[PDB]
RNA sequence: GAAUGUUACCGCAAUAGUAAUUGAACUUAGUACGAGAGGAACAGUUCAUUCGGAUAAUUGGUUUUUGCGGCUGUCUGAUCAGGCAUUGCCGCGAAGCUACCAUCCGCUGGAUUAUGGCUGAACGCCUCUAAGUCAGAAUCCAUGCUAGAACGCGGUGAU
RNA sequence: AGGGAAUCUGAACGAGAUUCCCACUGUCCCUAUCUA
């Protein structure tokens, strides 16, 4: 049972398989930037917590999201 | 004060009972001799509670507690929680704890001042043991044995660890607890020393297969007579 | 109790006639053995 | 298979008759020995278990129970049997002078075509100071070692579309044959309730014709089902009442509800009268007439002596899946709907 | 031997020839069942274990120290829908079992994941080496 | 194997042994064949019987051979102890006769089966089978003496004591009927007769006791004046890692001169020279100092009538054998008395409650009446726990009336506003 | 006795209905019917499927934040049973149910405005 | 195992049946016959409803 | 299934079959017994194994309710409806049927066998047997459990 | 714009054969239901 931050996931398909919990932490200024998006709303918050309940369509909701976060970097 | 008894012909006392300074918790077995074993030695002074957790006899290795408080896991029903509150005096608090882990007797090894915990426990309970029990909390390992409760007997007077504990680990760990520690056994060389005996500041109850050379060590380190 | 199987007293014709042949055989032996 | 349950053939009728009766003590008060109803229903109960010595002492157990519908049985006669070297022999039966439409229906296979002229001359035979009826009742009291009660069911108070009630014979285990025949005299045209035969924590043996499966293929081919089976030692969990609302209420649940599920039982109606909630599963299907006898003998173990403390009655939808106990809890959880507002 | 009190019927999910995971920190990762101790006997029926039943099982993927010897194994995770007396039917994620001596004493020092309620009740020393129950 | 041997399958007296093995081959094998069958089934019939009786005798013989302890392979004390109690040569002669007889029976069975596959009639085949089992019977009839010996040795070795040559031992010696029987009588729980004659005791009686948290065993002995009973004592002194407690009677009792005890002590001196001797007294006084001339001896004066000095002898023996922040305690516990089991006046436990209420598994413990409440009229708790789809315990708090009235204020703040039209 | 919530629906799970599922992580997934259980097995988003309550909360077809809904808390610190403190709850629960029903009805009116 | 018709178990169960085991059934029977006697009076009141 | 007036209801039971099985768990116990190592049994209660009789409250399974929905193709000139696909394919799924893959239930009195006995002859002792006599196996026969003789019978309703 | 690895046979082979490793399945444990 593994736990990492979302920011650790961004900087790296291969990540999501071994993982169970990505964590939301508001104290980082980086997450405050990621909060102010058209993403990170509408179903995305619960999708973070339960990674093995998802399926293919909700994996692509994150794999599209990572590239949005990489372009901000 | 070292009493030697059994529950339904079982030497593992700590599995089927939790005994502290202010209360004693017993399982409802068919044989009442285990309840009468404590009622002989403790009388009507400290309350002996006929109790279950989640409909399990295995109470002592499922619960945590000292003179100030009592912790039960998630699986405790509201009827059992009602029953424990009714039976107990108002000096002792009761709180149900929601966790990854449910065997609290294996996770919270404590006395009235100190506490040892599992290294992988959540932060919420770490700040709840500090409040309800009012004791110092340490994520400490006993010689690579990750479960602190079953492999460490503990009191305000002294403690007892399993014989595989290193000398370096004895000195380091007794520095944390501030009590003298001796590596010993129970029930003729059983390594499970936490569930092999229940203890407080004035009584030590072992199983009927604990030999006298071991029993003298128990009496010595807990400083009864 | 479980009452076990009873032996018959019906002597079959093969038994009865074979009894006669065995009897007459015992005669022919006894007449020879009388001479020695 | 089991060589005792042979010949494995179709029964004589749906109403299987009770083969043996509980003994007799000639000092006990007069009381019925067997009762009948209509089995239709099955449901889940939880209870805390006060069965000492068990792994579940002071714990809670979920278990399956069956609901037989039992309208108040009505007495319409009495039979007296003499003890012979040939068995028993009925010498005299006596009836109730004025019987229901249901039983005069039982006497015909085609009800509508008949002039309904059943007990006309028998009721006219009564029509005086008695004289012949009291003569036949003297005939029963003088002889007749055992006395059995003719009863019938209240079929109309049951949701069944049958209209035709079942006659039965129920012996009496109350001593002094005089008190047997005179209990009967006090009970012509009258009805007998369920809880005047049974109560809670009582073992019974429910007898039923076992759910017909038709033709089937030494392990031999032929008939499967529709056999008259006696199953013994089913504990009565609850005796109920029709007029009394909150039958589904326990000591714990205490919500005003009937044990009847939402939209009733499957293939059978609600409950509008007295019932027996018996533990386990009684033979036969729903809509099936069962005859409940009582134990034959003193059958006391701790499975017969213990008191049942019923905690909750499942009244969720058996037709479909179960999510709500009351209709009130469906539209409380749901919110308000389209056709509501 | 070892089992405390009576033992009641729960559904059978692990027959002979089933590979379950190993849960203690002894060294083994998986376990292959070969025989079930205290089972019924039909014609043609395989011996089927359940949660909290001592089976004779061999290590297939683990340390060579734990191999070379067929040893007792108590099943702690079932993953087949058994029934509790408190209403619910439940099942786990995977089949798992822990290795012990014939007396019922554990070789490992801690058991990973959830341990079944019935298994922890019957076997005391499994509940001694338990992190999670239920 | 180890210390003792009670677990031996019994030894039949060679006549009954025949009546066991031969009757079993009559009961367990098929017994009825016609002469009119095929020759192959006649052959296979009698072959099956010769072989089955073969396995029969061999099974019984193997039980004897594996059962009895391999005398010269066990332990030097036991090798010699059995040699004293039984004629060791004859003990090996007897077991050699069984090992011989088993190989004989094996040879007979293997012979007559091989001879049996050539039988031409049922008569010839019958004569060969009768020949086989009769020959086996003759072999077992030649064993009437060694098996009669083996039953007696089985019975008497089955009752022999278990001494451990690796635990801390202490031999108890002296002249026969000095008073050493009273010593072991008053040190432990072992019934040894103090009958007023010479050889009362006939073997090595053992007594266990515990001192300084350790297992001790004191071995009583018959005594030394040579006999099988007498040599048993001497070899117990010789082969056991022990200390010897030679006892002396400085009195008119025993019926032997103290000078003869001096002569015997200095004569048996060589074999207990390595064992660190203790001597206990239960011109004239000078000849006790003649006993003191031995390198390793100590002298003590004691009386068996008093129970202190008998214990002190033990203390010195065991001592020779070893060298060879504040806790929380409630005052309700401190003020509480101890539980005396034979007291007419004490509190009744739940154990006595269930007996008075009748039975162990029939009494249901009331969980109620044992818990603390404000009013004991509501002790018999019902507690609903569920009301209409939602469980009570989730809704259950203190100050729910004030919290409800807060929601009642939140009613009237939405009542006049006009949300319900 | 406990009346639970379905992990998919958030519908009332009565004792002796549906299936509890336990992970290797060991948390409880109680279900009310095999409709919800197979919906979970298929690894679906509940909040996407319309017939669940998880959808109706986030989409706001029903109410989420309310003072009546804050009293259905998973409560932990236990009470010593007062006859009065239970008699008050029996009428409190029947009261809060009435108010919650009237508030939800008002929420449905405030949502269904602008259709007439 | 002892059979269903094992003589000693039948005698041990007869030791039971002369104690508590019958007495509870002989109290239950009295409560059943009581309510049966109560069932006459109700019907007699409904006789007097029409007789009124 | 004709027949024994017809016809209907309630019955009786000759006869024939028959069924339960084994394991251990808690007290009784760490007592009897034991140098120690160890270590019982009856009475009380609790489960399970095999076998049988059932039953579908729930779980799982199952679907020409082809119930609803989705996909692929194909026709009405396009939407919607579907025509259609050797049941085109996919998801869920009621009712029904169903699984130690589910759940429930499965007995108590006499007569005996081996054996242990009582009184007691034969035989001026004795002797369990000869005349008598008590106990005593999972045995037998009953109770219970299944069919009802269609040429066994009975009682009762209807002119 | 079904695998993979060896070996026996005439380095890949050839629907050659055998053995093992991995995956799969009502062949079975243990059958259950539906359609023609």
């Amino acid at each position: 049972y593994h736990e990492t931050s979302i920011l650790d996931f961004v900087r790296t398909i291969s990540m999501l398989g071994e993982m169970n919990k990505f964590t939301i932490d508001e104290n980082d200024h980086e997450w405050k930037i990621l909060k102010k998006l058209k993403q990170t709303t509408d179903e995305f918050r619960s999708c973070i917590e339960d990674l093995k309940v998802l399926g293919k369509k909700d994996f692509k909701m994150i794999l599209r999201w990572r590239k949005i976060a990489r372009e901000i970097l | 004060m070292a009493t030697r008894t059994q529950f339904e012909n079982s030497n593992e006392i700590g599995v089927f009972s939790k005994l502290t300074n202010t209360y004693c918790l017993v399982a409802v077995g068919g044989s009442e001799n285990f309840y009468s074993a404590f009622e002989a030695e403790l009388g009507d002074a400290i309350p002996i509670v006929h109790t279950t957790i989640a409909g399990t006899r295995i109470i002592g290795r499922m619960t945590a507690g000292n003179r100030r408080g009592l912790l039960v896991p998630t699986q405790t029903t509201d009827q059992e929680l009602q029953h424990l509150r009714n039976s107990l005096p108002d000096s002792v608090k009761i709180q149900r704890v929601e966790e990854r882990l449910s065997a609290l007797g294996n996770v919270i090894c404590c006395n009235d001042y100190v506490a040892l915990v599992h290294p992988d426990i959540d932060r919420e309970t770490e700040e709840l043991i500090s409040d309800v029990l009012g004791v110092e909390v340490f994520r400490q390992t006993i010689s690579g044995n990750i479960l602190v409760g079953s492999y460490c007997s503990l009191s305000n007077q002294g403690g007892l660890v399993h014989p595989q504990t290193s000398v370096q680990d004895q000195e380091e760990l007794s520095s944390l607890l501030q009590v003298p520690l001796v590596a010993g056994t129970v029930n003729r060389g059983s390594s499970v020393v936490g569930a092999g005996m229940v203890v407080n500041d004035y009584l030590a109850v072992t199983g009927l297969d604990t030999t006298a050379p071991e029993l003298s060590v128990i009496e010595s380190i807990f400083r009864l007579q | 109790m479980r009452v076990r199987k009873r032996q018959s007293r019906r002597t079959s014709t093969k038994l009865k006639e074979g009894i006669k042949k065995k009897a007459s055989a015992h005669r022919k032996k006894e007449k020879k053995m009388a001479k020695k | 298979g089991h060589l005792g349950f042979l010949p494995r053939k179709r029964a004589a009728s749906i109403r299987a008759r009770v083969k043996a009766f509980p003994k007799d003590d000639r000092s006990k008060p007069v009381a019925l020995t067997s009762f009948l109803g209509y089995k239709a229903g099955m449901t889940t109960i939880v209870r805390d278990l006060d069965r000492p010595g068990s792994k579940f002492h002071k714990r809670e157990v979920v278990e399956a129970v069956t609901v037989v519908d039992t309208p108040p049985v009505v007495v319409v006669g009495v039979v007296g049997y003499v003890e012979t070297p040939r068995g028993l022999r009925s010498l005299t039966t006596v009836w109730a002078e004025h019987l229901s439409d249901e039983v005069k229906r039982r006497f015909y296979k085609n009800w509508y075509k008949s002039k309904k002229k059943a007990f006309t001359k028998y009721s006219a035979k009564y029509a005086q100071d008695g004289a012949g009826i009291e003569r036949e009742l003297a005939r029963i009291k003088k002889y007749a070692s055992v006395v059995r009660v003719l009863v019938h069911t209240q079929i109309r108070k049951t949701p069944l579309a049958q209209k035709k009630a079942h006659l039965a014979e129920i012996q009496l285990n109350g001593g002094s044959i005089s008190e047997k025949v005179d209990w009967a005299r006090e009970h012509f045209e009258k009805t007998v309730a369920v809880d005047s035969v049974f109560e809670q924590n009582e073992m019974i043996d429910a007898i039923a014709v076992t759910k017909g499966h038709g033709f089937e293929g030494v392990a031999r081919a032929g008939q499967r089902g529709y056999h008259s089976r006696t199953s013994i030692n089913h504990k009565i969990y609850r005796v109920g009442k029709g007029d009394d609302e909150a039958n589904g209420a326990t000591s714990f649940d205490r919500t005003k509800k009937t044990i009847t599920p939402m939209g009733g039982f499957v293939h059978y109606g609600e409950i509008k009268n007295d019932f027996i909630m018996v533990k386990g599963c009684i033979p036969g299907n729903r809509k099936r007439i069962v005859t409940l006898r009582k134990s034959l003998y003193t059958n006391t173990s701790r499975k017969a002596l213990e008191e049942v403390s019923l905690k909750w009655i499942d009244t969720a939808s058996k037709f479909g899946k179960g999510r709500f106990q009351t209709p009130a809890e469906k539209h409380a959880f749901m919110g308000t709907l389209k056709k509501d507002l | 031997n070892g089992a405390q009190g009576t033992k009641f019927r729960i559904s059978l999910g692990l027959p002979v020839g089933a590979i379950m995971n190993c849960a203690d920190n002894s060294g083994a990762r998986n376990l292959y069942i070969i025989a079930v101790k205290g089972s019924g006997s039909r014609l043609n029926r395989l011996p089927a274990a359940s949660l909290g039943d001592m089976v004779m099982a061999t290590v297939k993927k683990g340390k060579p120290e734990l191999r070379k010897k067929v040893m007792p194994a108590i099943v702690v995770r079932q993953a087949k829908s058994w029934r509790r007396r408190d209403g619910v039917f439940l099942y786990f994620e995977d089949n798992a079992g822990v290795i012990a001596n014939p007396k019922g004493e554990m070789k490992g020092s801690a058991i990973t994941g959830p341990v079944g309620k019935e298994c922890a009740d019957l076997w005391p020393r499994v509940a001694s080496n338990s992190g999670v129950v239920v | 194997m180890q210390l003792s041997w009670k677990d031996i399958p019994t030894v039949a007296p060679a006549n009954d042994l025949l009546d066991i093995v031969l009757n079993r081959t009559q009961r367990k094998t098929p017994t009825v064949i016609r002469p009119g069958f095929k020759i192959t089934r006649i052959r296979a019939f009698y072959m099956r019987k010769v072989k089955y009786t073969g396995e029969g005798f061999v099974e019984k013989f193997e039980d004897i051979l594996k059962g009895f302890p391999n005398i010269n392979d066990v332990h030097p004390f036991h090798r010699d102890l059995m040699d004293t109690l039984y004629e060791k040569n004859h003990y090996k002669i007897s077991l050699a006769a069984i090992s011989r007889a088993k190989s004989l029976v094996e040879q007979v069975a293997r012979d007559y089966v091989r001879l049996l596959k050539f039988g031409q009639s049922l008569f010839q085949c019958k004569q060969l089978k009768r020949a086989a089992l009769g020959r086996m019977a003759t072999i077992v009839k030649k064993l009437r003496d060694p098996l009669a010996y083996l039953e007696q040795v089985r019975q008497h070795i089955g009752r022999l004591p278990s001494i451990d040559p690796n635990t801390r031992t202490l031999l108890i010696c002296g002249y026969p009927n000095v008073g050493k029987s009273s010593f072991l009588r008053c040190i432990t729980k072992s019934d040894v007769d103090v009958q007023p004659y010479a050889f009362t005791t006939k073997s090595l009686y053992v007594g266990h006791f515990d001192y300084k948290y350790l297992r001790f065993q004191a071995i009583d002995t018959p005594g030394i004046l040579m006999n099988n009973i007498e040599m048993q004592s001497i070899y117990a002194i010789a082969h056991l890692r022990s200390c010897v407690l030679y006892f002396m009677d400085l009195s008119e009792q025993c019926g032997f001169t103290i000078e003869a005890q001096v002569k015997l002590f200095h004569s048996i001196k060589p074999l207990f020279a390595n064992k660190s001797v203790m001597v206990v007294i239960n011109e004239r006084a000078q000849l006790l100092e003649s006993v003191k001339e031995v390198p390793g001896v100590e002298i003590m004066t004691s009386s068996c009538q008093l129970e202190e000095n008998v214990m002190e002898v033990r203390n010195k023996a065991c001592e020779k054998l070893l060298a060879s922040r504040t806790p929380f305690i409630p005052e309700s516990v401190k003020n509480l008395k101890k539980y005396d089991p034979e007291d007419p006046n004490r509190r009744k436990l739940a154990r006595d409650i269930e007996a008075e209420n009748g039975g162990a598994g029939v009494f249901n413990v009331n969980l109620k009446d044992k818990y603390l409440l404000e009013d004991d009229e509501w002790k018999n708790d019902i507690m609903p726990e569920i009301l209409d789809g939602k469980n009570v315990y989730d809704f259950l708090d203190p100050e729910i009336a004030a919290k409800l009235q807060a929601l009642e204020e939140e009613e009237e703040k939405l009542e006049n506003e006009g949300f319900y039209n | 006795m406990r009346i639970y919530q379905c992990h998919f629906c958030s519908s009332p799970c009565y004792p002796g209905h549906g299936i509890m599922f336990v992970r290797n992580d060991a948390k409880e997934f109680r279900f009310c019917r095999s409709k919800c259980h197979k919906a979970f097995k298929q690894r679906r988003n509940p909040r996407k499927l319309k017939w669940t309550k998880a959808f109706r909360k986030a989409a706001g077809k029903e109410l989420a934040v309310d003072s009546t809904l804050t009293f259905a808390q998973r409560r932990n610190v236990p009470v010593r049973y007062n006859r009065e403190l239970v008699a008050t709850t029996l009428k409190a629960m029947a009261r809060i149910e009435e108010i919650r029903q009237k508030r939800e009805r008002a929420f449905y009116k405030n949502r269904m405005r602008g259709n007439k | 195992a002892k059979s269903l018709r094992a003589s000693s178990h039948l005698n041990a169960k007869s030791v039971k049946r002369r104690g508590v085991f019958q007495k509870a059934v002989d109290a239950r029977e009295q409560r059943i016959s009581d309510k049966l006697k109560e069932d006459l009076l109700k019907q007699k009141l409904e006789d007097l409803k029409k007789k009124e």
